[PDB]
């Protein structure tokens, strides 16, 4: 799947690559022993590919999903090949960058 | 693999011109087509050897000629067709032979890699083509006479009276496939072409026809060979 | 330019003789040599890259060697499918340039010719031109002695001979004999023999017909 | 193929890894569908594997070539191991660094 970004912004595209815990979950939910992700613009690539191992629960999964980020500048496209194990975009976000600021960790009302 | 056609050659009378068309087909490794080698023209006159005319790179540059052919020969390539051309002007009579197409060993590009090859190579020829003929002389073309020869045993096909070569014979479309003999043709006193054609067979018989193709005359005869 | 000579013009053996044929060049050419074989009527197919390169799905008793001025294709155990016309070739510099060739010859076992005569056709003589062909079949050696006996009187000045190429299974040949003449003479002899002399046969054999 | 640095400086090592576009591009260049490469020193070494996908083209190419650097230290040897894909070195560079400087980014003339 491609994404030409026509926003005239850069666009943050967000996205997944899933990691059983055993090859069984593998083949029953890709039937693919060996699958692989690939992300791919004008200046990012990465391959992703999953990593099957025992993992003590974290939120009662022993499973993970490793989450990934880019910012897609304005004219770019994006693609997404994928084997197996993609967590894919649904919704990604058209922004332009203020000056630079930070966080605030309060309770104080607005 | 890669296979070569050549195709477009034929009589032509001298100091005329005539464009030998080389159509490829297939792909060696990595899919590549005939757009990633460099292809030359070899001609060979009749009963003598191998003649380099041009060579053209795979993008089509680097052209080189042989002397014998410099000026009245060009080479080009459209690789959209994957296919080459020699467009020959002014033919004397020692140009007549069979034109071949043949195909270098080396790649010389792969265009959606970006990758070129800085020279151009000329090394052996790992594919030819099954070559056309031409022949370059003013005497008018004539269709061929062809008489039976009835009835181990033999029956055969007499084609007496024709010019120029190529023929083309298959009896029953091939069904006699072993201890055929078609023989080389002869130059007649007349000066027209003459060829007989055979083929071995036992006591049993059994109907056998041979099929006779001259091209430049649009020929095409099935005879019969009964007793 | 450059030329290729190649020794000898033509090598006679027998299947399973190992051959060596010669290709010398008039200057240093490095490697860059190749060698094809043609068999006759048919395209070159390549043998031999780069001196010493077996090309694939070539037999693997061809070899060749050499650098320099120096190069020898060596065919191991001699078949009859190697009959043919054997071409060394260079690129080191346009022209691109061919030897002269060499051509491979196969003996064999002495084979006996099966001989047969041919008339013409109601068509052929209806035209006003007569032709008798003798066709003498799969024989080795290559040499027959083909006279024509018309009414036992021999044929001097009015034949033609083609042979075929050496068959690439079994090295026998084959040739016909063309007598040409015309309608008119043909009413006027009855009987026409092919006496031939070949060393396959213990004494000539003559196969013949009557007018009609 | 190794090198051993006998200039009694550091000497400065390039290379590249190229990622054609499809497998087809792979097989014509190299002959493997799987290749790597191998840089490896006293102090350094890493495994490139070539990643094939459809890229964006960029420069009108779709492949991509990735750059890499070390400094072989004076003695040192670093070999290179490749079944493909390797842009190898040609030219290094022997250099003493200095004190420590920076880039300026002007139009003045020298």
């Amino acid at each position: 799947r491609s994404y030409v970004n026509n926003q005239e912004k850069e666009v943050l595209v967000l996205w997944g690559v899933h990691h059983p815990s055993n090859i069984e979950e593998q083949r029953a939910l890709y039937r693919k022993d060996n699958a692989y992700v690939s992300v791919v613009s004008s200046n990012y690539n990465r391959r992703f590919t999953p990593e099957i191992a025992k993992r003590p629960k974290v939120r009662d999964q022993s499973g993970r999903m490793n989450y990934y980020w880019t910012l897609l500048e304005p004219g770019d496209t994006i693609i997404f090949e994928a084997t197996g194990n993609l967590i894919a975009p649904w919704y990604a976000f058209a922004l332009s960058r203020g000056p630079g600021s930070g966080i605030i960790t309060s309770n104080a009302p607005l | 693999e890669v296979q070569l056609q050549e195709s477009g050659g034929g009589l032509v009378q001298p100091g005329e011109s005539l464009r030998l068309s080389c159509v490829g087909s297939g792909s060696s490794f990595g899919e590549s087509t005939l757009s990633y080698y460099a292809v030359s023209w070899v001609r060979q006159a009749p009963g003598k050897g191998l003649e380099w005319l041009s060579i053209i790179n795979a993008g089509g540059g680097d052209i080189d000629y042989a002397d014998s052919v410099e000026g009245r020969f060009t080479i080009s390539r459209d690789n959209s067709k994957e296919t080459l051309y020699l467009q020959m002007t002014n033919l004397r009579v020692e140009d007549t032979g069979v034109y071949y197409c043949a195909k270098h060993m080396s790649m010389q590009q792969v265009v959606s890699a970006g990758w070129e090859r800085a020279d151009l190579v000329g090394d052996a020829f790992d594919v030819w083509g099954q070559g056309t003929m031409v022949t370059v002389s003013s005497a008018s073309t004539k269709g061929p006479s062809v008489f039976p020869l009835a009835p181990t045993a033999a029956l055969g096909c007499l084609v007496k009276d024709y010019f120029p070569e190529p023929v083309t014979v298959s009896w029953n479309s091939g069904a006699l496939t072993s201890g055929v003999h078609t023989f080389p043709a002869v130059l007649q006193s007349s000066g027209l072409y003459s060829l007989s054609s055979v083929v071995t067979v036992p006591s049993s018989s059994l109907t056998y026809i041979c099929n006779v193709n001259h091209k430049p005359s649009n020929t095409k005869v099935d005879k019969r060979v009964e007793p | 330019d450059i030329q290729l000579t190649q020794s000898p013009s033509s090598l006679s053996a027998s299947v399973g003789d190992r051959v060596t044929l010669t290709c010398q060049a008039s200057q240093d050419i490095r490697k860059f040599l190749n060698w094809y074989q043609q068999k006759p009527g048919k395209g070159p197919k390549l043998l031999i890259y780069d001196a010493s390169n077996l090309q694939r799905g070539v037999p693997s008793r061809f070899s060749g060697g050499g650098s320099g001025t120096d190069f020898t294709l060596i065919i191991s155990s001699l078949q009859p499918e190697d009959v043919g016309t054997y071409y060394c070739q260079q690129y080191d510099g346009l022209p691109f340039t061919f030897g002269g060739g060499t051509k491979v010859v196969i003996k064999r076992t002495v084979a006996a010719p099966s001989v047969f005569i041919f008339p013409p056709s109601d068509e052929q003589l209806k035209s006003g031109t007569a032709s008798v062909v003798c066709l003498l079949n799969n024989f080795y050696p290559r040499e027959a002695k083909v006279q024509w006996k018309v009414d036992n009187a021999l044929q001097s000045g009015n034949s033609q001979e083609s042979v075929t190429e050496q068959d690439s299974k079994d090295s026998t040949y084959s040739l016909s004999s063309t007598l040409t003449l015309s309608k008119a003479d043909y009413e006027k002899h009855k009987v026409y023999a092919c006496e031939v002399t070949h060393q396959g046969l213990s004494s000539p054999v003559t196969k013949s017909f009557n007018r009609g």
